[PDB]
């Protein structure tokens, strides 16, 4: 099923595509935003925990992407498969290898 | 065309089995498992063979093995062959009677000779593995040379893979 | 190949629904991406607490023991634990994680494809 799940404060622009099974999870004193044009890659889990996470203009984001915490992937940013950001950010066009791993 | 299950053959009813495939006596698909054969190419899954929960065997469309039956099949699995947790069968392929597929490693345009023993999160590709022989984990192997220098299975690394399936 | 490209790819669910086979006792605000396997032998239990999320296509496998899998503890996509194995309060785990008869450190976070197998504990 072409399904995804949310809960808590997520807002999501009309033009963005998330792929089936992604988890758009906020916990109660935090929150998710995505902006329009962002792609967000199949089963990727983005979990805000101590404030937001802010998904910018015409990112892309690969299969498996893990995000937790607080952090801003910047404008039209791109993450390769299974990137992990836990407590990081990504500035506007940066890239993430693969695989990659930012965490603080 | 449909499958074709054998009778004395245990296939768990969440596992998905599409097309042209063939399930063996005494096979057994876990849950959650899948096989595609969504190509019109034949797929021969032999007899005790155990593929375990989120297993998955694909095959391209064009491409075949010769089986032991003198068949071209996309897939032959031979018998007592251990396909284990999120491994995966791509493609042309052939494995050999007792080999073993350890945690989510890759078997795709290759032959893999019998009694074989590979372990986790490896890619085996574009060669033909001889009988016996072991991979390590986390091995990529796309060279014929690569293949030609693997260790054989040591009497050691086959208890390793009769422990991962213990029933 | 880049980093974990050789490993499989990560396929799509063909339910909105995960499934459980076994003794477990799932936890009230547990989110768990279908298609999600939890499996527990007679001998074993797999045990999630409060506000765990499990990504698409893990596959959780007691055996021997339990998998206990505690607090705000994360599983990206395709995780796979095998064996007996406690994931730490907060952890964090990367797509296509394997962990085998081995533990996690609360708060510790584990790289994308990482491989963690122990012969028995």
């Amino acid at each position: 099923s072409d399904r995804y799940f949310a809960s808590g404060e997520v807002t999501i622009a009309a033009d963005v595509v998330i792929a089936p099974g992604v988890l758009l999870i906020a916990e109660a004193d935090s929150r998710i935003e995505i902006a329009s044009g962002v792609c967000i890659g199949l089963g990727s889990v983005i979990h805000a925990r101590g404030g937001a996470i802010i998904i910018q203009a015409g990112a892309l984001l690969a299969a498996g992407v893990l995000i937790v915490g607080q952090s801003i992937v910047g404008r039209q940013a791109c993450l390769g498969a299974s990137t992990t950001l836990v407590n990081t950010s990504i500035e506007a066009g940066g890239v993430t290898a693969p695989g990659s791993l930012l965490s603080a | 065309a449909e499958p074709y299950i054998d009778p004395a053959a245990q296939v768990h009813a969440i596992a998905s089995i599409i097309g042209d495939v063939r399930i063996a006596a005494g096979v057994r698909v876990a849950a959650g498992v899948s096989i595609r054969a969504d190509e019109g190419a034949p797929f021969q899954v032999g007899k005790e063979s155990i593929l375990q929960e989120g297993a998955v065997i694909h095959g391209l469309e064009y491409g075949r093995v010769l089986g032991d039956d003198q068949a071209d099949y996309s897939v032959w699995i031979g018998q007592r062959v251990a396909i284990t947790h999120k491994a995966l069968i791509h493609g042309p392929a052939y494995l050999g009677d007792d080999c073993f597929v350890g945690f989510r490693s890759t078997v795709f345009n290759a032959r893999v000779g019998a009694g074989s023993v590979i372990m986790m999160h490896a890619l085996v590709q574009d060669v033909e593995i001889p009988p016996g022989r072991y991979v390590p984990s986390g091995a990529i192997i796309t060279t014929q040379q690569q293949a030609d220098r693997l260790p054989e299975v040591r009497p050691e690394d086959r208890e390793f893979a009769r422990h991962i399936i213990g029933s």
